[PDB]
Formats: structure tokens, C-alpha cells, sequence
């Protein structure tokens, strides 16, 4: 999961 | 009561990561309009990018979600996982507009039932559309809609839950705030508030064979799957029945 | 409005019907056996006799198995890790896992009975539940679906009534019992799923009530 | 159409 790990990330 | 801070709160974020059906200026194509095929590429590119945009406003939406932040993130990640679509079909159903059979997507794309199919929806097409006038009678509001969709969100049952009993009375308010808020802006209508609780029980038979349509069509198309869309609406462990190894 | 859809009234009707070899042929005998006593407990339920003829024979085979698992479900918060059938016989995950029907098996027991179990769940709000279940406004072919719809409405009338004075501190009882409908019909839809499987690869002994409900018209 | 639901309902 990279993207949706980024997304809750910022 | 107080519990209106939070409701308040919620109605502010669907707000800001769904627009309204009457603020948005439609537009309309012609390109498989006429009648049904197994899939016109162009409809599929332009849905398949709004989609992944609206995967990540409803993201959004799930962060500003009072609690949500503060939880795990693989059970966060699992939350959304398993109520993505369950959100997809809640929202797009919203922008349906009965006299014209047509649903309008952020931008404003405005495609008809035929559109709707070749564009993806496929098999899924008058299943979502029935849900679409289900809710007509409704007549709900953003911050109902806010709400529900927050319901869907957190939710305690998901499977890999590691705090379940804390994602469970963190929609403990929730489930209050929507009885309460119905209740008071519906008077003569007290029935409201099961009545728009319970849709959540058509729309989960909906992203079930939701979950099943974003493989059987990301068969059909030439390409690949978006990258959010597939890390989104994938990953479920195969199917029974099935013995074990 | 305790008054239309008298609560303790489908008590009577829970009551008044709630006193191998192979798992999957054990749970589908209980199944064909609880049919049966199925047919009857609809047939007590308040109101749901008035209702037309050819409608009753719809709102039912519209959610035998979700009505049926809810039973047999709430049947069995006693029991550890699995559920109780009709017809005695405990079965177990261990048991289910084997047939290949494990993981069903198991969103039974952790959304359903375990839910149910852990809130204590009364044998009303589960008829009222079963109730609501029973009439579904939405089932294709319902001559009159005003109708059906007017019945179930009336159901969250009393069961929150009910839950009102019953449980009287906690305020989202009637939300709480409500979310495990959902699931209710999330899980029913799966063991229909299987069950067609069990029944298109021709192997299981499939009675012949169980048999009607799962053939078209 | 299907018969033991449809009777059986009845008496
Ligand atoms: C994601 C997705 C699917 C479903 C989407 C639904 C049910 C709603 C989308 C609404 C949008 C994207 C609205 C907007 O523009 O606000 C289907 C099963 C077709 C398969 C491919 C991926
Ligand atoms: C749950 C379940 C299944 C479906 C069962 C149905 C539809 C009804 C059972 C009723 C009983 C067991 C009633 C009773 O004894 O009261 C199948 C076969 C797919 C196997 C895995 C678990």
C-alpha cells in the first residue's frame, strides 16, 4: 500500500 | 447537544470533497451513447481518472473524520479499504438526476444510464440506478449524506481490525448525531433515520459485486488498472469454497 | 405505536416455533428443517398473514437464508467457536474450515453471533430484526410494496420503543441491533453464493423444501 | 408457482 500510506501521510 | 460540533464538522467535509449536483456545470458526450458495448475506451480513460481522484477526496474526507486520524494505520488503510466503494456508489448516487436518467461526475461529466454502463459500470449500470431513486424519497442532505458516509467509514466489523472496540465507539456519536439530526430537521418523519440508516444494508450488496466488477473488467481493457484504484478496490483473499494448504 | 407491531407479540412467534457425516449436508438438513418452522413463525408474525397471497410467498423466499442464519446465529451465543443447529448438532470452525466454507463460517461467528452475544441481545429485538428482515419493501414481483414497507417501518416504531424502556441507558441500542443487518444480508449473500455451488456441482444432499427456495419460478 | 411454500403457508 505506497500510495494510500502517502495519502494518510501529509 | 455539544455532539453538534462534530456533526457540524463532518457536514464541512463531504462539503469540500463532494460538490453538489447544483453546483456543478454539466457537460455531455455523444461517444456511446446510442447503446451498449462491452466497454468504449474513451468513457473507461475518463471515468477511470475521475475515479482515481475522487478515491483520494475520499481520503480526504476520511482524515477530517474526528478520530479517524488518531487510529492505526493498517487499520485505517483497512477501514477505507473495505468502504471505498461503499462511499463511490453513496456519492455518485447523489448526483443523479431523475428526468434526464443520468449521473453527473465531478467535472461535471454527464453521462446517461448507456454511459454509465460502457464506461465501467458494465453489469453493476441499473443496480446503482436503482439505489439512485431508492434515495430520491429520502431527501437528504449533505450533512445526512456527510454522516452516513462517516458510518460507513468507521465501521467495527471489518476483518483486521486491531482496535475494533475503539473504531466501534468512535461511530458510537455518529450513529447519535444522524438519529438526532434527522430527528430534529424531519419532525413529522421519525421513520427517517432507520430508514436512511438501513440503505447502507442495499449498498453493501452493492460494492460487493462492486469489488467482483473491478477485476472482471480490468480483463476487458487494453491498458492497466489505475494505481489507487486497484490498491483500493483489490486485495481480498481468495474465494470459497476453498480448502486449505 | 408498541401498539401496531406489538412487541412481545412476535415473542409468540419466536416461541411459539423456538423450542450426518458431512457439515455442509448437516447445515444444509438443519436448513431444510428450519424452512418449515420458518413458514410458520412468518405466518404468526402481526400482520403478515393479512398481506396477499402470492406476496407472502415472495417476502419470504426473499430472505429465508438471512432469516434462518440470524436464528441459528443468535441460537448460539452460548457455544464457544461455532453454531448450534436444529437439529442438536454443534459444528465447529475447525469443522467448517475443512468443507472449505471456513472463512463464511467464520464472519458468522465474529459478526454475528459474537456481536450478538456481546450486547446481550434479547429474543425480542431479534424477532423484530427478523421481522424487519421479513418485510422487504424492495422484493421484486411485491403486488403492493406500500404495503410491506408501511409493516417494517412500523417495526423500528415499536423495537425502538421497545429498546426505549428496556435498556432505557443506552441511548444507541437501536442503531447498535440495526448495523448487524447489514452484515446479516452481506453474509446471507455469500452462503446463497455457496450454496448454488454446493448445488451446480451436484454433490450435496439438498432436501426439497431448501430445494424450491433455491430454484426460480 | 412453487408449491410446498405456497401451500403450506395456508392452513
Ligand atoms: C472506482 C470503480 C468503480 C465504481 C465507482 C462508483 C460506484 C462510483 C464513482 C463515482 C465517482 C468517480 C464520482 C465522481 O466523479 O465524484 C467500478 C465498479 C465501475 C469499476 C472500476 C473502478
Ligand atoms: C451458514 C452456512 C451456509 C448456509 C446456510 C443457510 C442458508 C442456512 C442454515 C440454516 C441452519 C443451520 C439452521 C438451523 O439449524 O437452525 C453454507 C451451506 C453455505 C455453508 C457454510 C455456512
Amino acid at each position: 500500500h505506497p500510495m494510500l500510506m502517502n495519502l494518510l501521510k501529509d | 447537544a455539544e455532539l453538534d460540533d462534530l456533526t457540524e464538522k463532518i457536514r464541512k467535509a463531504h462539503q469540500e470533497t463532494f460538490p453538489s449536483l447544483c453546483q456543478l456545470g454539466k457537460y455531455t458526450t455523444n461517444s456511446s451513447a446510442d447503446h451498449r458495448v462491452r466497454l468504449d475506451l474513451g468513457l473507461w480513460d475518463k471515468f477511470s481518472e475521475l475515479a482515481t481522484k475522487c478515491i483520494i477526496k475520499i481520503v480526504e474526507f476520511a482524515k477530517r473524520l474526528p478520530g479517524f486520524t488518531g487510529l492505526t494505520i493498517a487499520d485505517q488503510i483497512t477501514l477505507l479499504k473495505a468502504a471505498c466503494l461503499d462511499i463511490l456508489i453513496l456519492r455518485i448516487c447523489t448526483r443523479y438526476t431523475p428526468e434526464q436518467d443520468t449521473m453527473t461526475f465531478s467535472d461535471g461529466l454527464t453521462l446517461n444510464r448507456t454511459q454509465m454502463h460502457n464506461a465501467g459500470f458494465g453489469p453493476l449500470t441499473d443496480l446503482v440506478f436503482t439505489f439512485a431513486n431508492q434515495l430520491l424519497p429520502l431527501e437528504m442532505d449533505d450533512t445526512e449524506t456527510g454522516l452516513l458516509s462517516a458510518i460507513c467509514l468507521i465501521c467495527g466489523d471489518r476483518q483486521d481490525l486491531e482496535e475494533p472496540t475503539k473504531v466501534d465507539k468512535l461511530q458510537e456519536p455518529l450513529l447519535e448525531a444522524l438519529k438526532i439530526y434527522i430527528r430534529k430537521r424531519r419532525p413529522s418523519k421519525p421513520h427517517m433515520f432507520p430508514k436512511i440508516l438501513m440503505k447502507i444494508t442495499d449498498l453493501r450488496s452493492i460494492s460487493a459485486k462492486g469489488a467482483e466488477r473491478v477485476i472482471t473488467l480490468k480483463m476487458e481493457i487494453p491498458g492497466s488498472m489505475p494505481p489507487l484504484i486497484q490498491e483500493m478496490l483489490e486485495n481480498s483473499e481468495g474465494h470459497e469454497p476453498l480448502t486449505p494448504s | 405505536a408498541n401498539e401496531d407491531m406489538p412487541v412481545e407479540k412476535i415473542l409468540e412467534a419466536e416461541l411459539a416455533v423456538e423450542p450426518p457425516n458431512d457439515p455442509v449436508t448437516n447445515i444444509c438438513q438443519a436448513a431444510d428443517k428450519q424452512l418449515f418452522t420458518l413458514v410458520e413463525w412468518a405466518k404468526r408474525i402481526p400482520h403478515f398473514s393479512e398481506l396477499p397471497l402470492d406476496d407472502q410467498v415472495i417476502l419470504l423466499r426473499a430472505g429465508w437464508n438471512e432469516l434462518l442464519i440470524a436464528s441459528f446465529s443468535h441460537r448460539s451465543i452460548a457455544v464457544k467457536d461455532g453454531i448450534l443447529l436444529a437439529t442438536g448438532l454443534h459444528v465447529h470452525r475447525n469443522s467448517a474450515h475443512s468443507a472449505g466454507v471456513g472463512a463464511i463460517f467464520d464472519r458468522v461467528l465474529t459478526e454475528l453471533v459474537s456481536k450478538m452475544r456481546d450486547m446481550q441481545m434479547d429474543k425480542t429485538e431479534l424477532g423484530c430484526l427478523r421481522a424487519i428482515v421479513l418485510f422487504n419493501p424492495d422484493s421484486k414481483g411485491l403486488s403492493n410494496p406500500a404495503e410491506v414497507e408501511a409493516l417494517r417501518e412500523k417495526v423500528y416504531a415499536s423495537l425502538e420503543a421497545y429498546c426505549k424502556h428496556k435498556y432505557p441507558e443506552q441511548p444507541g441500542r437501536f442503531a447498535k441491533l440495526l448495523l448487524r443487518l447489514p452484515a446479516l444480508r452481506s453474509i446471507g449473500l455469500k452462503c446463497l453464493e455457496h450454496l448454488f455451488f454446493f448445488k451446480l456441482i451436484g454433490d450435496t444432499p439438498i432436501d426439497t423444501f431448501l430445494m424450491e427456495m433455491l430454484e426460480a419460478p
